[PDB]
């Protein structure tokens, strides 16, 4: 939970600094400063490691060819006045703007489609960082975009400490070292800047350790299918 | 007979098949994948041309 | 190995007792036989219990005040 | 026991520091600071070494395809209101969220299944860091997931000193050096930061020593079965 | 599979479990003695010399 | 094969039942205990309430 | 004896430090500090060198498949309320939790068994750091686990100085240097930390010397049996 | 194959229905409980309101 992370930061890592309040808990006024750094740390960990991969269904409309990955066009977000909401969200999968990289794209039946392929004029291109361009949209089709997902963003004004930070206990130290590095690096004092650099190096060492141990089952080899494809 | 026995001693007492694997090369899953016989995936700090070594019998000197 | 290690591990300090028992094993059998046939004089501390003894106990000494 | 670890930290390693109370025992107010660091140390040792490997049975339901490795869905945890508890825990094996890496996955009969294999459409994929996705769940089946397990987490508010820390006596020094490194590295003082770095290097030397001696029987070679598989 | 019944460990452990009885036998042999009684003098003779305490009941 | 210690242990084990019966009989009923001198009589355990001494 | 070790530490090695009491003997209040370090030193020497190897008999029960190497299940430990004590200890071999590494495993008859072998489904696997898993336990069998053993742990509250420290006179200096290194390294003073590092280097030099001379008959070559196995 | 523990468990499982019926009958209707001495009568649970004791 966020309370545990705040206590851990207050005593042990952010101890000899103002934000830690001498190990008596993070002040209720410095929340929008640890939370901003925490969002960056969670984004870094969720982009460098595959801690959350999710899929989103994009319903194709006859007059729309550029589909934006924004919650304003979501089926569950009822606050938006968009006439056509092509994102197909469910109470289970909500699509809270947590998109880090669009990896794979499928169709309604389940056949993979090419992504960003120029020679094949049947591929789904990506114009901008959050858009999906379908040159050939059909009113009776739906996409099945799968992406690497981010942690649901914790608002800067969040006050409830029961908001759960969903990271494995192995990356707790990596996140904490990242937060310490980011908070220690703001000041231009050489002595404090050196500590910030040391925290950055230690965070990059923890990440290297987790990569070397593959605690998230990311770098796992697959069955070779090249002989079958080449006709052996 | 002595020279033949020396040749057989050089060819036999050696390690024909004993393959050494560096301890800090592959993680738990990749070690199993390598043992099974499929493709593996090694850490960025180790080299496959140095981590894995299969012993072969030393060549008999041409003098024998 | 002649299983001497097991004897040391389990009978390490009682091997003198075990060997002494093994030495007098014939007398052990003799003493086992006598007792079996109530051949020993059984003693009771009072009456009304000499009856509780098996009829094979032909020899009894009763204690009374 | 935790009392012995606290005494050892107080006199000998955390001596010339505030948390050690000059070698008269850890204060009853600094417990939630040694315990937070102790949990991190135990997690590090249990992730880098195989000090505890455990299995959990996941009963498959007809309508569930994504199974989360959380105690909220456990059979023994009666505090949760979940309608379907698919984790099959016993008084012996309790599944206290102590999952570090999902290594092997079997079936009810005992036949190994592929994990994270894309070409084989019969493999158990892992979407998130704590989820198990069964694309083909059957109401009359059960999984046999085996994972590397963590030490049961010691709560930050723990006051009973009889809670046993289950580590071999050979890793006692490794854990203690890790705790010293973590507590010494919070302050940005160059002199204290150097001592923290030295403790980190010594911890990484103890871990290297245990790896070189293989005190946990981890890096042990197996019988070669490649000739049999290849048909020799 | 093989069941190990009557091996060296089994015999040694069975002897070890009965060490109290063996010690009692040793004490009975070395410290004191029992009174062995027979029916006739003939039997006194048919008795081994280790019976240093004998009582004969005669009519 | 010279298993002298194991030979002794096995020979004792073959007659263990006699030892068990002797111990049970002596601890169950209670017989007359005879001791040569008055000394070992005092060194006898208190569990032997019945004693006889032979002197000259 | 422990008295001799305490005197040797007091005068000669721990001289210019508080624990040595200026060479007038270790104070009766600092015992639980030299003893904690002495246990670590003895464990290090007994794990890096084969100074004590012992065997333990584990009786197999029909309903037990995971056998823990704890004195609570010992035949001689009468203080425990365990219904089934499968450890078979004797007044000679007592099994005082002094297990450092489970090396070899045999059966009742004396035929070696495989340890931690996956392909062979007749091997004794080791789940945790102190457990022995027998997938096929039989009520009329017993194990013969052989392990490298540790020095019987000296309690922190030990006051009798007649407790004998069973180490060869050649490793007396190695143990003493280790104790000096551990006690000198607690303080973060650079001058004292340098002396602690020097003691650590000297301990690692004494260990290297003993390895080079093989005073414990550890690195001794064996008769080659490969030609016989390969059919030459 | 010696699955002694599993043999016992399977033998119990084959007769589990009898155990279920016994438990249901004893918890549904309520029968007379007979105890030898007065002690276990006190050690009986309070759910057994009906008791009988046999003495000499």
């Amino acid at each position: 939970k966020l309370s545990e992370l705040f206590q851990m930061l207050s005593v042990g890592e952010l101890s000899l600094i103002r934000t830690g309040n001498d190990g008596q808990g993070i002040r209720t006024q410095d929340y929008p400063k640890v939370i901003a750094q925490l969002n960056a740390g969670l984004t870094n960990l969720h982009a460098r490691f595959p801690l959350l991969e999710k899929e989103v269904i994009i319903q194709q409309y006859e007059q729309i060819s550029k589909y934006y990955l924004r919650s304003e066009f979501a089926q569950m977000n009822t606050t938006s006045t968009e006439k056509y909401k092509y994102l197909m969200d469910s109470p289970t999968e909500r699509f809270l703007d947590d998109v880090i990289r669009v990896e794979r794209v499928f169709d309604e039946c389940g056949c993979p489609l090419y992504l960003n392929n120029e020679p094949c004029c049947g591929s789904i291109v990506t114009p901008s960082f959050d858009c999906i361009q379908i040159v050939y949209p059909i009113e009776t089709n739906a996409l099945f975009v799968t992406y690497r997902a981010n942690h649901p963003k914790i608002a800067l004004t969040t006050t409830d400490l029961n908001t759960e930070v969903r990271i494995p206990a192995s990356h707790e130290k990596a996140l904490t070292y990242y937060i310490a590095s980011q908070l220690y690096s703001n000041s231009p004092n050489p002595e404090t800047a050196a500590k910030g650099v040391e925290w950055s190096q230690r965070f990059e060492a923890e990440c290297t350790k987790i990569e070397n141990l593959d605690l998230d089952n990311a770098h796992i080899a697959q069955t070779n299918v090249k002989p079958e494809m080449r006709g052996w | 007979g002595a020279t033949t026995r020396a040749m057989i001693d050089i060819l036999a007492r050696s390690a024909n098949g004993q393959t050494g694997i560096r301890k800090d090369m592959l993680d738990v899953t990749n070690r199993r994948k390598f043992d099974k016989g499929e493709d593996y995936e090694f850490n960025a700090n180790v080299d496959p041309r140095q981590g894995i070594y299969m012993h072969v019998s030393p060549e008999i000197p041409q003098s024998a | 190995g002649n299983q001497a290690g097991m004897v040391e591990k389990f009978i390490g300090t009682a091997y003198d007792v075990v060997k002494t028992v093994y030495d007098n094993l014939g007398e052990i059998q003799f003493i086992y036989n006598f007792l079996n046939d109530y051949g020993v004089l059984i003693t009771v501390d009072s009456v009304t219990e000499l009856q509780e003894l098996p009829t094979t106990a032909k020899y009894t000494r009763v204690y009374s005040s």
